[PDB]
């Protein structure tokens, strides 16, 4: 719940860290993200990583702060009806640019988030396409009122979470199956996962309502070449980018005989060598590299944190020039 | 369509909530024309504010604080769009850096001005409509 | 012997029913003034009123009057009630009370001329209902029930007199086209559309409707086709606006076209 | 484009609101048990909804739940209420409050059917109304029911079975006739006559309007007359009988054609 | 909004105020106020401001500014039935227009250009020379309109 806006550094960029959509994140989060709209702003980032949904009405609370009093959500029934959900009270209290960076294994209603800010364009969308979720649930108890009367030997008895409504953007599209596909792509992305929507039992099919009425602030969301080749080079000037492709290659190559693993301990022996030789010359790869002593032996190195994140550093060069924009481009 | 079509719940909120208004002016009935009086809570003379405590207290048993400032962060902030009556109206007055009223509906709301006194004013008048600020709701019930 | 118009008819609103039992919990408690509670009374019955609920509303006007006993509207509600009961001198009684309270309320002039002329009074039914014509004689409904009086005494001289009103009105408000139609003026379909033409709602149609099937009863009445002012009289109280003289009036008529087919 | 039979519309009778006035006076003394208090407010509700005020009615039903949460009747009007006011789901869970409470409730079935039916759940409703058929084959609205649910899913098949149903009933229901015309073999003018003959007083014809009317508009809307289904089904609301589901259901579609028509 | 309407229409009904009463409230707390044009403070007020601020302090009608605007609100009305709160309007002034309000007996208060906000009577050679028009604004109850 820390609230630290200091302008250190270059500008105030900071990463925010969500577990998941609470009913009290909004009630949490506003100690955070609310007292800076008289003073100077900057471009911060918020970090949709490894995401829980939890509550809609909190996902459209949450979403407010950046946007002036718009729809964030659109939701249909089985009828037909449409209804634009948005909490009109507050304005926009967050007026700086924001990045979203969002992985594959994020929520629904982090889905949710990132959709409104990418058809708004006032934020800019960074890292992994979604899981792919585009269907509202609704979560009731099997109480009745006359239980706990006439049938009080009776336990508590449990609920269910059944698919009431489908949502989708404001732009008419939804995330049922496409997903989103975010301007800044991510190189453990571009592997073909198998993971997400379509590799789930009776996932729902694909359907585009007409888009919604909201201010979109410029068409930089089909067009972000400005970023989009600086990042590229940023990627293609580091190692850790390349190592990480790597791993992604040994993924493409091992994904064709993945069903069937052949258990020779010979040879099992042989790849347990190769990938522990392998981290320990990446490791004193980037020793050198950083300046820290090189590892010798496993013993003396307990179990500690590794690396966090280089995206969330591309996130924050990404935010550096986006307030470098923002400096240049007034006019 | 017509009755049936609002839920229960609405239902009793609006048998429950019908009469705000009704105390509001009940309230400005027996107090209406009072003069204005900084620091003042008796019919002698009144201010804005003590005026306010005074209504919410009477009407309803909200003991709301006494100055302006405190009663500006009670309760949970609405919007202008969104206003019911019973809400609380502030504007920039200045004279004391800040004014509040009693919002009863149609752009209309009960305060205790320096000029007049108690009196309903309107939102659309143009010094008011010019030195708008926020709004607070405080009646809590529904 | 011909198609008609229709409305949904009228069914109570959400606020009528949300103040009625606002008005029950009042009520119920005993922190009010006996001037409040004659007021809210009063008010209880006029919501009845506007209901259809006549029995109930009369019977708050006369616990408001035994708590104040002086509210000529409360004697206004009960001469009307009367009216339509059918008592006519209790009706008339009650209009002087009212005029006795209040002698610009001139609303009572009109009721105790409806009274008298249900009555068999025309006469003095003429001279209320004139009256009230020169309060505002260019309320086309006025110039109408001054016609419906005066046809009891002379119908050629009750026609011109109505459409010297109709000549000297500025014919603005619309209910002067039931009296074009009852001058010789339009054909009855030209009446039905411009009904249609100015309803805007579902509620100004039923109040059209049922204004003008009641004048309409009235004039296939006067006629001597019986089965068309029944239907009429069916169809304007089917807009379910319980409050228009036109409504209650109907209704009466209703009763006493009954009343002559029972006796042989 | 056809002559109809027309009934006084039905008002309020003077003992439903000597009863409701009693009610008023009982409820408000403090001499009554919980038992017999949720009594009262079930027998006020019935009668507010006899009387077509289904707000205070749900009011009073809502109320004498909070008290006794037991009450099966309360969750049946509940559940119809819910069915008028378009939220099919609540209702659905209503009538299962019903037949959990109590499942000897048949018409329950009936009701939850007709929700399901508005719900757009035709398999559902087939099942619930078949049951409910199943309880008494003779009574023809039930195989009207069952027919107006089946139409949605196979209409050859659904004339076919309502022909059946007719054939294996007894035929000494009146209502069979609307059933006869449904199945074309009377022509509407002699379904009109045989009305006209089998009420004996206005409130039995009022009773025969509203249910043929109901049946008719929803045949006409079948065929695609949209005005007709309309004049119907507002006829059919102007016989002011508050408590027959087809007055309630009339009323739901003539909401539903004002919908149709408002978005283009 | 429902609520609003709802709440609206309870507090109609509940109010069995004294036109008089409140409008000679209005008068005793504004008697003696200099005129001025395009005025609406107790430093100056013109005929209009006078009447727009009385009928929405006293009772909650909001009038426009102009009397040109206000001379089309309501209903119009004959001299012969004329009812306390009645606006009574008056062919002079430095515009052509003046505006009071009737409080019975052939009395009307207003803020003339002579002397101020006082009362007068509607018998005075002057207005009675200068009459244009009257209308009622503080209606009675209509619930359906006979249209």
């Amino acid at each position: 719940v820390k609230m630290s806006v200091k302008t250190v550094g270059k500008e105030k960029v900071g990463v925010l860290d969500i577990p998941g959509f609470y009913v009290g994140l909004t009630d949490d989060v506003k100690v955070q993200l609310q007292k800076l709209e008289k003073q100077n702003v900057s471009s911060v980032i918020i970090d949709l990583r490894s995401n829980g949904g939890g509550a809609l009405t909190e996902a459209v609370s949450l979403s407010g702060l950046f946007i002036p009093a718009g729809p964030i959500v659109q939701v249909r029934d089985n009828n037909g009806k449409v209804r634009e959900d948005s909490d009109t009270d507050g304005q926009v209290f967050y007026k700086g640019p924001l990045v979203v960076l969002v992985d594959r294994f994020s929520a629904a209603a982090s889905e949710i988030f990132a959709a409104a800010m990418q058809d708004y364009g006032r934020a800019l969308v960074v890292g992994e396409p979604t899981f792919g979720a585009g269907t509202v649930q609704q979560y009731r108890s099997l109480n009745r009122i006359y239980d706990q009367m006439l049938r009080p030997e009776w336990p508590a008895l449990g609920s269910v979470q059944y698919t009431i409504q489908k949502f989708y953007r404001v732009n008419g599209g939804s995330t049922q199956r496409k997903g989103v596909t975010p301007d800044i792509i991510m190189p453990t992305g571009n592997e073909e996962t198998e993971t997400g929507e379509k590799f789930e039992d009776n996932a729902l099919p694909w359907d585009s309502i007409d888009a919604a009425t909201y201010v979109k602030s410029g068409d930089l969301t089909a067009f972000e070449p400005e970023l989009l080749k600086e990042h590229n080079a940023r990627i293609a000037k580091d190692p850790e980018f390349q190592n990480i492709m790597k791993d992604i290659a040994r993924f493409n190559a091992m994904k064709d005989k993945r069903n069937i693993v052949s258990l020779n301990y010979a040879v099992r022996e042989k790849e347990n060598n190769e990938d522990d030789a392998t981290r320990l010359a990446r490791l004193n790869e980037r020793f050198k590299r950083e300046g820290k002593p090189e590892l010798k032996k496993l013993d003396d190195l307990p179990k500690d944190y590794q690396e966090p994140d280089p995206y969330l550093d591309e996130t924050v060069n990404i935010a550096l020039d986006l307030a470098k924009l923002e400096k240049a481009r007034p006019a | 369509t017509s009755s049936l079509q609002a839920s229960q719940d609405e239902f009793e909120n609006l048998v429950r909530n019908v009469d705000v208004k009704s105390r509001i002016m009940d309230q400005y009935a027996d107090w209406k024309g009072v003069r204005y009086r900084l620091g003042g809570s008796t019919k002698k003379g009144i201010d804005c504010s003590g005026f306010v405590q005074r209504t919410f207290r009477e009407q309803f048993g909200l003991e709301l604080p006494r100055s302006t400032y405190e009663q500006q962060e009670m309760g949970k902030s609405v919007s202008r769009s969104n206003l019911r009556t019973g809400d609380l109206v502030l504007f920039r007055a200045g004279s004391t850096g800040r004014h509040v009223g009693i919002y009863i509906g149609n752009n209309q709301f009960v305060h205790a001005s320096t000029s007049s006194g108690v009196i309903i004013s309107s939102m659309n008048e143009p010094y008011w409509k010019k030195r708008y600020n926020e709004a607070r709701r405080v009646l809590s019930r529904s | 012997r011909k198609s008609e118009v229709l409305a949904v008819p009228l069914q109570p609103t959400l606020q009528q029913e949300v103040i009625l039992a606002r008005m029950e919990q009042i009520l119920a408690s005993r922190a009010l003034t006996d001037d409040e509670r004659a007021q809210l009374l009063y008010e209880r019955g006029v919501l009845y009123d506007s209901l259809g609920l006549r029995a109930l509303a009369r019977n708050d006007f006369s616990q408001a009057l035994a708590i104040r006993p002086d509210m000529p509207e409360v004697f206004n509600y009960l001469g009307i009630y009367l009216t339509q009961a059918g008592n006519f001198d209790a009706a008339y009684e009650a209009f002087d009370s009212v005029l006795e309270l209040d002698p610009t309320y001139n609303y009572a002039h009109l009721n105790r001329g409806i009274a008298l002329y249900y009555g068999g009074r025309d006469k003095l039914a003429q001279d209320d209902l004139l009256a009230f014509y020169q309060d505002d004689p260019n309320d086309p409904f006025r110039s109408l029930w001054l016609y419906l009086a005066e046809q009891k005494l002379d119908e050629k001289q009750a026609k011109e007199v109505l459409k010297q009103h109709f000549e000297k009105s500025d014919k603005e408000q619309w209910g002067w086209n039931i009296v074009e139609f009852y001058l010789g003026n339009i054909s009855e379909q030209t009446l039905m559309e411009r009904l249609k033409a100015d309803a805007t709602d579902n509620t100004s149609l039923a109040e059209h409707l049922s204004e003008t099937n009641f004048y309409l009863g009235k004039y296939y009445l006067s006629l001597g086709d019986l089965d068309s002012a029944t239907a009429l009289f069916k169809l304007a109280v089917a807009n379910n606006v319980h409050n228009f003289v036109e409504h209650r009036y109907a209704l009466l008529e209703l009763s006493l076209l009954g009343q002559d087919q029972d006796d042989l």
